[PDB]
């Protein structure tokens, strides 16, 4: 798996993959 | 959050699958 800094719109696409029919939650809120 | 732990910093696949439903 790719060892960087994940940002933005590239950490969402990167929980799609990963998550798969699991799903996900984005929360940013600090 | 995951800002802080994938973007500030650096997530292993292990950390980013805490974020799956
Ligand atoms: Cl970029
Ligand atoms: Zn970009």
């Amino acid at each position: 798996f790719v060892n960087q800094h994940l940002c933005g719109s590239h950490l969402v696409e990167a929980l799609y993959l990963v998550c798969g029919e699991r799903g996900f939650f984005y929360t940013p809120k600090t | 959050g995951i800002v802080e732990q994938c973007c500030t910093s650096i997530c292993s696949l292990y950390q980013l699958e805490n974020y799956c439903n």
